[PDB]
């Protein structure tokens, strides 16, 4: 029943300093190395060192050396790693696993849930979001689409709902890309020609964050 | 042609972290004057049961332990254990009441929490302070002990109370002491008093100690002294 | 420094079915290998140490081999709950190196492309820029590609992407295109084209409009 | 024929909560070969200052004394009180100044809450670093404890400023070595430096260390090597 | 015609708060038998430092120590600088690599924060469970201690990785014992191992344990038996 | 002056557990046995264990040893006792006993204050009151009585005041008592035939737990 | 399990006399008995130890006595301060147990007690079932009976009644018993009566009335 | 980077006693004396005693032994002085400095910032505002002079300001002055004779204590 | 009791002088004096120990010098950061004391008080008591005094005074007298004069009023 808790996400302005926290449970601290894992979308895991609570041993990648520092509280029980001097690519999700015994080294059995941190000089910003309506075509046949584009917002995330959950099934929702500090989004959905135009599908978008919450009706034409 | 057997306790190697750390160690050894096999490294897991029944594999064993506070053991009752040849039997305190013999019979109980409560019993097996029938007038002698050696009265029967169901009591005799074992302790400036008896207290030279400050440097030491450490066994 | 190779980047296989998911080591790992498996949007979990010892809870039918420059990972009986991403990663001392990773796949039928093609808002066009939106909806081979031509002639600096994952329900995924640039740039042209090209299409699917 | 006297504190009687705990034990007693009415049971409430007047009664006395941090008593000035004789008389601060004559004559100030100040006198009752006037001048030698033995130069007359509200302080000689009397500590692996000297350690047969573990042990122990401590005293 | 130096911490001084407790004390040492200019008093500031160079100044002298558990320096390393003769010389860390020849080279390290990696060289300049290339391989024997005395199996290469920034490593060869001083600890019971070896353990005359209470009482026993003190070092 | 203090009173449902504690002032908790005695309205005291705290002997009564299970924290100074699986029959109040030294043993000589454990599946409930007028019988010469009564509630307690304490001397005022499940209660109240029924004597029952106040006159007829 | 036997289970008396409860144990007490003293809605508080010892605080007219399987306690100038229950404890070892108790109680001038008869409300027939209540206010001799006849025929199985304790004022106790049944049960019947049987009345004072 | 911070002040009613506190941050606490000097407005400064924290070390001035007692918190890092039986002449300022080291004696190096005590049987009171308008008396030429007058307040202190910051140079304003328990202060503001009477010149007094705003316009006549 | 004599109590000089405060003790102070310097509404700063030694940061401009029982301070090119009180203390064991004090002021070209007479407010005469207020604003030679006069007849009992401290921006003081009265003692009065005597007037700057 071992298990390591690490810190909420956060995010940094460029230059700044971050600290992630680990906090283990089921085991006794100081007996068992801390490991760091950096995963960022597509470059697999990097190792980025080791910590040993207590004795404090510690193990550093080559390659972050100047960038990661670690410690640890025994009376906390939690293992901390800070990143210095923050760049728009250290934006990744951080994980803390436990190093197995004398056994078996370097095998990490137990994985923190991981962290997230994301750099970006980036303020805060409200979403404009656009009603996507089929182009004035012929009538299609059966199935007809529309769709929603909230663009343009910081930061994450946002929350887009057909209907406040009505019309779920048959909805596709992309995930936000980030294009020029902006994240962007869009959400396809789609039903029989009957209920459109003779309905309201509408757009629920809501920004936690600059707290704009909004509604946008697909009207035809 | 001789053999060297080194124990310790597996948070040692954890802290070594490598995967050749006994490999390197044994090059070492060679410069010492011990062949390439001519070592062995056995790793105890709980060091109060290994303490009891340690299976001796070499010639030498030269054993480390580490002051532990947070496991509440006493040193002591773990040296007089590896230090020393003991003999025990099992004990079965629900059918049968006991008796200890000589000042070299023992009663050595361990496990998760042992707590033994006893009732001496008069030559009719009727207690004497308490009722053989309620547990409530027996004299607690341990509350909740990881590693316990108890002393009752020599001579004396005595209706015993253990919680068997995290413990484990069984009856030793201590035979005598060991020649092929060393004891090597890190840390604590603690004083050892392995004599059941208040008023002795042997200090023997294969009871030696080390000022802990990372588990390669002891290993180093030991490497480093090897012979100084053999030569107080032989001695 | 070891570099892991992971072979391959992706597998693509259904229920039942036995693949081999292999890692090659650029120096000799004695036997010092592990194997994780990370699942959608979690953390990764311990699968197979030292090369073929396998943890306590894991299942069976996950089979480690191999030992010096050459390892395989063995899933056999593979059932719904083993498709994700796989890692390999060798523990013979600092400093510790990943494979890059396969991600096993659910095999399916072919799917085509239901594409829908987007024009501007007037709330966007009032704004001050107009911009594109293409949906390509469940299609099944994962790969697909798209072209934006802007009166017949091919764009591609004003646009960006995003993908969906395998759904749970079918086994389809999903693209979303968008084309963006000046409210003026986008009046002085007529024609807005979203080409894509499939595996199931032989010819690329088009979908268009003229203001 | 001889008898055989034994000290201990209240919470190692309070512990044991039994009404015939002195009786069973007696009972033990003939086991190791004490007749029935040959042992005696002391219970001392306040170990300081028994220390100082412990009105030894039997032929044998075996003082029982557990480490105990939570009093912040020195357990070295504590054994140098029992295992020796000590002869005080009273000292009056007010109204006269003292001086220590050999290395046996020491200051023993116990109680509350003891801080003393001193001031040596050169041979005209003037300070010397003081004024005999202002106690703010003067030279602190104890902060608040609650056992003192204090040194000062030999042969130097000294104003001496007492809290004589929560202190008491003595002059006492240190005659020599009380061979009737042996301390048994409980805990504690502490090492005992009875001698005032900073030179020299005596570590004496009549000086004995039992690990703790229940009060019920302590006593049985004691019981079941009784001639062993007995023959550390007559030795 | 003879002279006695002695040696004590700032904060002793400190607690005293007398611009004439030298001077007291002098006269005061006149009764033990020592001339008006017979004594001087030295004020070491960083115990650890003193304790490699302590350029000790008089015939016989006498270093007072106060066990200090908020500084992290153990008592036996300090003591075995202090009460031997060491002969250190340089190393860079940086260039060189190196190896310690007898039981008696030894490297001592010291400062802010003191972290040794350590890399064993087999006789072509190749490590042994290591690469001599990233110190992340490199074996830890010291993680950010205030001094630390480093053995390593003797006659082997090393490269080593200190953390010179905050610390200084330099190499020792220790060719004796002292006579003319004394170490004088107040407080802790703690027992010395002052050997390298595990095996044995010297207790000497001129290491003597006083009882801390203050430190004006500590100055009046070190008068008080400075003859005493003196004879365990002329012996 | 030494003391315990026990803590609040409580009523677990069938089949739960509770946690009594007992808090000692005065002394040094680690060398004095902490007593723990059982006290049901019709059973007069039972000897339920005691406890060594520090040490950490323990005995029970030999009728408890399933039932009670005794702890105490040395930093708090706090000795516990908790009650398993409880039955209608645990109901009843406890008290904590400090045992005297070795002079005399089990000599209990300083008392908790008690602390009080009810067993109910019982659910909070209302107590429709009732106002009580004399019969129509012919005139009483002197003295009048009039009655509340506080019907079927959960739980206790409650408070009935005649006239808001204006009417407060020469009345009566009954001991809740338990008829299935539900507490019961009447008030009685005697004054001359000349204030009633010239006067306005209230019901004033305030049940602080589903909290309902309500006032009720006793009209005549 | 050593039986502590109390007498008298109750005992009456005013200011100034001299009462003796007195405690007899199964087995040999050797003379390890204690006397504590409760108070109303109180804790006890230790009284007497080691059968004839007071500790510190505790009056001198508490005389405590006996050795063996008989004790005795002897509060001797009674004054209102010494008025509550006395119980008796064993203290030669686990298992501890305790006498029954004595209740002490203020003698006085014998009272007759005041009965008031009430029949239901009209709120609580609107409810669906009725409730007769029936006080027997300011009595002295502590016992009383009650007899709750519907109709002349003797009813007892829907009763319920409470007690108060000796009154601060008087020293008298008061009743109150409460009859409950089905509306229409209470509807079928006619009188109903509320009878009560006590020292001072000769015969049962009753009180009734008929719908 | 060595300082000690002294508590807040305060005002007790003579006869109680208070508790002053410095707190050390940048040295090792046990290791330095701790000082405490007294200052009265016409006294300079008087030495009322040390402390070492830690061995417990004290001296007292002759003439505080009975006024003052000091304390040393080793956790907290903390030393007290407290002030028993407080007598009207007991208001002043005290400090606490650090004794320096073996090298000089009795130095003190680094003070507190000073704590502030005053004594008086005095209760809160509403300071009546009286406006100081020129003696009818003949215009003057060049520059005229206005007054305001806070009278009988309790206790300090008070905020008097010419239009709000408006009217701030060219304005005096004195010290309040204890008159029988009461302080009682002037403002004087001097603008040529052209403003005034042709402006709004007002006093804005505010009272913190009993929290009393008040303006009054100085009225010419 | 060691008595520290500092002197001059109070001193005057521009920027670039050279000062000399001068301490004076009672007894033999070896060469343990110190020097504090104490700026208006702050704290004491160690200035100066052992008689000549300067701590770390402290100017150079300060000259510590003597020993015995005499002993000077001398701050050489004063710059208007050096302005403010000065104490004296000796090391020389418990219990210490300091000097009276040295209070350096700012020269400058001497200046005439301009006083302001005012009468009471009619506000206060409703209250029951009148009061006469009497600014003597921005003079120079620190020292000033004023008489009030009741209708010829120098007055004094009612008399409440303030004075401001040397200003930033002239080097200017500033006082305010507050005769105080019944109502009653006002009205039965008639000339109320205000008197000033200073360095600057040859003769009493008065002011005054009658009602
Ligand atoms: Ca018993
Ligand atoms: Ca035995
Ligand atoms: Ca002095
Ligand atoms: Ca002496
Ligand atoms: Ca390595
Ligand atoms: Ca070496």
């Amino acid at each position: 029943q071992v298990q390591l808790q690490q810190s909420g996400a956060e995010l940094m302005k460029p230059g700044a300093l971050v600290k992630i926290s680990c906090k283990a449970t089921g085991y006794t601290f100081s007996s068992y190395w801390i490991e760091w894992v950096k995963q960022r979308p597509g470059h697999g895991l990097e190792w980025i060192g080791e910590i040993l609570p207590g004795s404090g041993s510690i193990n550093y990648n080559e390659k972050f050396k100047g960038k990661a520092t670690f410690t640890a509280d025994t009376s906390s029980n939690t293992a901390y790693m800070q990143l210095n001097s923050l760049t728009s690519e250290d934006s990744a999700v951080y994980y803390c696993a436990r190093n197995h015994g004398s056994p078996d080294f370097h095998v990490m059995d137990y994985w923190g849930q991981g962290t997230s941190i994301t750099v970006s000089s980036a303020k805060t910003t409200a979403p404009p979001v656009y009603p996507l309506a089929p182009g004035s075509a012929a009538q299609t046949n059966s199935m007809v689409t529309l769709g929603c584009l909230v663009k343009g917002y910081f930061p994450e995330p946002v929350t887009v709902t057909w209907n406040s959950g009505s019309l779920s099934s048959g909805v596709h929702t992309f995930p936000a890309v980030l294009q020029s500090d902006l994240y962007t989004l869009s959400s396809s959905v789609t039903v029989p020609s009957s209920p459109r135009p003779s309905e309201t599908v509408t757009c629920n978008v809501a920004h936690p964050a600059s707290s704009t919450k909004v509604d946008k009706k697909i009207v035809p034409r | 042609t001789s053999t060297l057997c080194l124990y310790y306790p597996t948070e040692a190697a954890t802290e070594i972290n490598d995967n050749s750390w006994k490999d390197t160690l044994s090059q070492l050894f060679l410069t010492k004057g011990w062949p390439t096999g001519s070592v062995y490294f056995k790793e105890y897991t709980d060091i109060a049961s290994f303490s009891v029944d340690p299976q001796l594999y070499c010639d030498y064993n030269v054993v480390l332990m580490k002051y532990d506070a947070t496991l509440q053991l006493d040193m002591s009752e773990l040296a007089d254990l590896i230090l020393n040849e003991w003999l025990c039997n099992p004990m079965d305190i629900t059918l049968y009441y006991y008796q200890q013999t000589d000042e070299a019979n023992k009663w050595i109980s361990m496990g998760s929490s042992c707590t033994i409560k006893v009732c001496p019993l008069n030559t009719q097996t009727l207690g004497i302070g308490c009722l053989t029938t309620d547990t409530a007038t027996f004299e607690e002698v341990a509350t909740a002990e990881k590693l316990v050696i108890t002393d009752v009265v020599d001579g004396v029967n005595h209706k015993l109370d253990v919680t068997t169901a995290t413990c484990t009591i069984r009856n030793c005799k201590k035979l005598g002491p060991r020649e092929n074992v060393a004891v090597i302790q890190v840390g604590g400036s603690d004083v050892l008093d392995i004599t059941a008896d208040p008023t002795t207290a042997p200090q023997t030279e294969r009871m030696m100690r080390i000022n802990w400050k990372k588990w390669w440097q002891v290993f180093y030491t030991v490497v480093d002294y090897v012979n100084q450490i053999i030569q107080a066994m032989s001695k | 420094d070891i570099q892991m190779t992971q072979s391959p980047a992706s597998l693509s296989a259904s229920v039942g079915e036995t693949v081999t998911i292999t890692c090659r080591p650029s120096e000799n790992i004695y036997s010092y290998l592990a194997w994780y498996q990370q699942k959608q949007g979690k953390s990764p979990q311990l699968l197979v140490y030292k090369a073929k010892t396998l943890p306590e809870g894991v299942p069976s039918r996950f089979s480690g081999s191999g030992s010096g420059t050459h390892f395989s990972l063995k899933i056999s009986s593979v059932q719904p709950e083993d498709f994700g991403t796989y890692y390999c990663q060798h523990h013979n001392g600092p400093p510790l190196t990943f494979g890059a990773g396969t991600k096993l796949e659910l095999k399916r039928a072919d799917a085509a492309p239901t594409v829908s093609i987007f024009p501007p808002s007037s709330k966007q066009l009032t704004s001050g820029g107009a911009s594109v939106v293409c949906f390509l909806n469940n299609f099944y081979p994962k790969d697909i590609n798209v072209k934006w031509k802007i009166d017949g002639s091919e764009r591609q600096n004003g646009v960006l992407n995003s993908w969906t994952d395998q759904d749970s329900k079918d086994s389809t995924y999903s693209m979303s295109s968008t084309l963006t640039l000046t409210k003026d740039e986008y009046e002085r042209h007529n024609s807005y084209t979203c080409e894509a090209t499939h595996k199931t299409s032989t010819s690329p699917i088009v979908k268009s409009f003229n203001r």
